[PDB]
């Protein structure tokens, strides 16, 4: 799976 | 009782360590810290009581999520409400946390191919699941599709959820943008409608920007129109109302605006599979299960691991008809097995 998300 | 931005929520001593996420008509749902199980929580306040459809809508997603159990649809972990009739004003649902949604993160973020790639894998497993209970969400839009930090995304609000087994959603009050062109020309109950507004999600997550951003039912229409241009007589001859067909008939002629000048840097296969989803022709449109298949999220696809519901979902009682007071009883007993 692709790398993590950044929120904001 | 710890109050968030103006709202009671009597949740505790369980569930602690409140923060505003988002809101509807008639709920607000923040982030918590469960208490007993040691792991933070969604939280849903829902405060239907007062009106006939928010109860419809409100049976209906409990029921429904209640039933279904799939990693891509949001789950029922805990309901809590008064211990009597009376009492109960309003309803507490605790689900797992999903940090985000869909709509906030192209808000604030675009998407990379791998991203798009592996959500609409997701979005297509969890209808996969909702489709082979002979169940249509009709509501599919990017908010309504929840994410968390590590991708994980689950298909939540079954409101307006129909079974497919003989309501009408242009009498409802809510967005339009990804509904199908068949909605519009009056007619909003086969599986394909789900897979047009998936078509739409696509579209969204390769721009950032909603598709067909209707105002209205034949703005909406227009706004379909105006991209995959005039429909060919062959599917003319599939509109079963004859006014709706006429009237498209005579509307002048739209070209087609080709997929790949609408997303410039969309993969070719994803486009493909675009063009498959947002078909004018409901019966030419292309199934749950062969948009799995397809090309485009060959990467993701595994049948084997692809979970189908072992029974068609079925509601025991119409809904639509029933007074609110008679609603609320029936929400009283479904939420009777989460009390001591």
């Amino acid at each position: 799976r692709p790398p993590d998300l950044w929120i904001h | 009782p710890e109050m968030v931005r103006g709202q009671v929520f009597d949740v505790g001593p369980r569930y602690t360590n409140l923060s505003y996420i988002g809101e509807g008509a008639y709920g607000m749902v923040c982030s918590a810290y469960d208490n007993l199980n040691k792991v933070r929580v969604a939280i849903k306040k829902i405060s239907p009581f007062e009106h006939q459809t928010y109860c419809q809508r409100t049976l209906r997603e409990i029921k429904i999520l209640l039933r279904f159990r799939h990693e891509n649809i949001i789950g029922i972990n805990d309901i809590i409400r008064a211990p009597t009739i009376e009492q109960m004003k309003d309803v507490y649902i605790v689900q797992d946390l999903m940090e985000t949604d869909l709509y906030k993160l192209l808000k604030t973020q675009h998407l990379s191919n791998d991203h798009i790639c592996y959500f609409l894998y997701q979005i297509l497993r969890g209808l996969k699941y909702i489709h082979s209970a002979n169940v249509l969400h009709r509501d599919l839009k990017p908010s309504n599709l929840l994410l968390n930090t590590t991708c994980d995304l689950k298909i939540c609000d079954f409101g307006l959820a129909r079974v497919a087994d003989p309501g009408f959603l242009t009498e409802y009050v809510a967005t339009r943008w990804y509904r199908a062109p068949e909605i519009m020309l009056n007619s909003g109950y086969t599986k394909s409608i789900d897979i047009w507004s998936v078509g739409c999600i696509l579209a969204e997550m390769l721009s950032n920007r909603p598709i067909f951003p209707g105002k209205h039912y034949l703005d909406q229409l227009n706004h379909i129109l105006g991209i995959l241009g005039s429909p060919s007589q062959e599917d003319l001859n599939c509109i079963i109302n004859l006014k709706a067909r006429n009237y498209l008939l005579s509307l002048p002629h739209k070209n087609k605006v080709p997929w790949n000048r609408l997303f410039p840097n969309a993969d070719s296969k994803a486009l493909d599979l675009l063009d498959k989803m947002l078909t004018f022709n409901p019966h030419k449109r292309i199934e749950v299960e062969q948009a799995l298949a397809h090309p485009y999220l060959e990467q993701y696809y595994d049948p084997s691991d692809e979970p189908i519901a072992e029974a068609p979902f079925k509601f025991d009682m119409e809904l639509d008809d029933l007074p609110k007071e008679k609603l609320k009883e029936l929400i009283f007993e479904e939420t009777a097995r989460f009390q001591p």
